[PDB]
């Protein structure tokens, strides 16, 4: 909660090899949900590969 | 203001009510960020009236959509104003034009 | 020769206005004009030190979103006008305090700010506020800090009394940079070039000093390129 | 995971084997048969399968040996 | 690819008549990159490349 | 009328200027449409959507 | 401090080949990766000194479009093969002549060029042309000068002289990429990756070092 410095290194070690599932509504076919490796960024928007 | 417009902005700004419109003509006796006092000309004075009009301006009031509603004076002390003239600009208004 | 180049040197500093100037570098080889011009433009527009208004204290004001009697503009507008204040702080000082006490009717400008001699105002005609009544009085205490880049109020690290109004600071004094590469009339060689850099600033930073500082930064990073050893 | 599916043949069986090996490494404490290189157990198990040291038959035989012991 | 990628690859692979550096002979792709970065041959210049 | 006002402003009649890349300094080989447009900030913020 | 900048700390050089290398600097201040990469590319491709073949005299050939019997390759292809000739000239010499004479059947390599000892061929297996018949002999007088950059034959535009594109700069390929880099919580920093490949006269590290030195000596009057 205090947003200490070491929490960010711990986050960058948890995220390192943990896939995350991105989905968009409507999901018309099975490519509407895909697994990606997260890269952590500033801001509040998800950056998607074109 | 919009650099390229259509000429309708004045109508929308005046008829929306967000701006402070002079009910009677005269000269602005005093200007402040919260109050505008106008000394009415002696041709629109109903007998027995004080001769001044007071416009209190809304300052930083929450709207329905959690947005600031602020009225900003656009007048100096002493200059003449007529009827229908804009004394304060409300949200998204610049010198009586929709912005 | 084909190995020894010609070192560019400062030629003429033309000061058209207080905020506008031109700097001439001559001579330059073929293709070095654009290289140095783009490097200097990128460095000047990015990391120049400068002094900016950081925090303000106004008597009778608790927060930005409020008004004051006899004052035409809101406090938020006064802070936005204070952001456009050009001040030069004497070397060796980082934080200074200046005072703006004015009573009467008329435009409160930057020329009424009282300073202790270590701070010089560049734009004395900057309109800070308007006082619309004879009894209206304004009393402000402004903090000016030296920095580099753009530091918003949120990014500042966190006691702060209620009344201290934080102001976003744009420390960089450089507004516009242009550069042109032209022919240079050298005594014998005819393949030489001249670089003219037009700098529009706020007047705080001198053109010659800006050019040397940009060249210094480029030199420091190119030193790490020159050595090129594993660490 | 092209090498892993080439060595196994079926994606689902590969997932089963990799999950079992990863659970063994995370919970039981088995050491990685390949250099870790700062990798999670999932990627380590997939690399072991790609190399050719970990299959379903190898895991079953190892479990039988442990049960006998 | 779509949109910007296709436009870039299309503009890069177009043929212009009498462009700067037309008819030059190039040792390979690296030489062509060197030529364009040096403002010698235009991106739509016809050349012979090994 | 647009071209007449562009001429009165001492600007190209086509409304396209020569831009230079900030990263590299090289001019774009085609003229680029530059001007002023009225932009709006819609009430769809990522602050209240994240 | 207002004049304190973040210098590179991790510098990694990977030598995939004796002529091909990858240099990575991390981290850099925002925007400095592009500045340094572009300046280095411009200097390395258009301003470094070097030695290259600039002119050739072939007996029996009068024009670049003319034909010579016995050679499988055309004249323009021979000039192209001469363009990629990595040559080193000892200091103090600006204009040197090297002769290549060969008769027989088969290819000619750069090792058949006879010099005066002040010229060194870096790639003696480089093929210049091929002889088809045994009655065909080739004689060539090659001029090597010191120059800067990449000056082609068109830019230099008097009997029988054929102009070869001058690849003075030893850099054959250079490409820079700027990625994201972080220290502590400042993740807006830049990471510069330069892939370089030279002809063989210079190692890529030496190429970076001289490019940086050339750029640094220009700013000595202002620092």
């Amino acid at each position: 909660e205090r947003e200490e410095a070491v929490v960010w290194d711990i986050l960058d070690e948890v995220i390192r090899e943990h896939p995350v599932l991105l989905n968009r509504a409507p999901t018309l076919h099975r490519l509407g949900i895909q697994a990606f490796e997260p890269v952590l960024i500033e801001g509040k928007a998800i950056q998607l590969h074109p | 203001k919009p650099l390229v417009g259509t000429g309708i902005e004045r109508n929308v700004a005046v008829d929306s009510g967000v701006t402070a419109v002079a009910k009677r003509g005269g000269v602005i006796q005093s200007v402040d960020a919260s109050r505008i006092v106008v000394k009415v000309n002696e041709e629109e004075l109903i007998p027995g009236e004080a001769g001044i009009d007071i416009y209190n301006l809304t300052k930083y009031t929450r709207s329905n959509q959690n947005t600031c509603i602020n009225q900003r004076p656009c007048v100096m002390p002493g200059e003449p104003v007529a009827r229908g003239d804009v004394l304060a600009d409300g949200p998204s208004t610049d010198l009586g034009e929709l912005a | 020769s084909v190995t020894e180049f010609l070192k560019p040197r400062l030629v003429d500093i033309e000061q058209i206005s207080t905020t506008h100037a031109k700097v001439t570098l001559e001579p330059l080889e073929r293709g070095f004009g654009h290289t140095l011009g783009n490097a200097l433009r990128r460095i000047l527009l990015s990391s120049m030190p400068g002094c900016a208004v950081t925090e303000v204290e106004i008597e009778g004001v608790l927060h930005e979103y409020s008004t004051k009697e006899g004052v035409q503009e809101d406090i938020l507008e006064i802070l936005l006008n204070l952001k456009g204040l050009a001040v030069r702080v004497a070397e060796g000082k980082d934080e200074v305090f200046i005072t703006l006490n004015k009573s009467g009717s008329g435009p409160v400008v930057a020329g009424d700010i009282t300073h202790d001699g270590d701070v010089e105002i560049v734009n004395p005609e900057h309109v800070i506020c308007h006082l619309t009544s004879d009894n209206a009085a304004i009393a402000m205490r402004i903090k000016v800090e030296r920095g580099r880049g753009y530091v918003p109020a949120s990014a500042r690290i966190h006691e702060r009394p209620i009344g201290r109004l934080l102001v976003d600071a744009t420390f960089s004094p450089v507004d516009k940079i242009a550069y042109s590469v032209e022919a240079a009339r050298v005594e014998q060689r005819t393949d030489l070039d001249k670089l003219v850099i037009d700098m529009e600033t706020n007047g705080t930073l001198e053109p010659e000093e800006a050019i040397r500082r940009a060249a210094t930064i480029l030199a420091e990073q190119l030193d790490a390129f020159v050595d090129l050893r594993d660490v | 995971v092209q090498d892993a599916v080439e060595k196994i043949g079926n994606r689902f069986d590969l997932v089963l084997v990799a999950a079992r090996r990863a659970r063994q490494m995370q919970s039981g404490g088995k050491d990685a048969l390949v250099p870790e290189e700062n990798d999670k157990p999932t990627v380590i198990a997939l690399r072991e399968i790609e190399e050719g040291l970990i299959t379903k038959d190898v895991l079953d035989a190892r479990e039988r040996q442990e049960q006998q012991e | 690819p779509s949109q910007d990628v296709v436009l870039g690859l299309y503009y890069m692979t177009r043929e212009k008549i009498n462009a700067k550096g037309e008819g030059m002979y190039l040792t390979g792709p690296a030489e062509a990159e060197k030529a364009y970065r040096t403002k010698t041959a235009e991106l739509h210049a016809r050349v012979k490349v090994r | 009328s647009i071209k007449a006002m562009l001429e009165l402003a001492d600007l190209p009649a086509s409304g396209q200027l020569t831009l230079f890349d900030g990263r590299t300094g090289d001019a774009f080989e085609r003229p680029v449409t530059v001007g002023y447009m009225y932009m709006l900030k819609l009430n769809h913020l990522v602050d209240d959507k994240m």
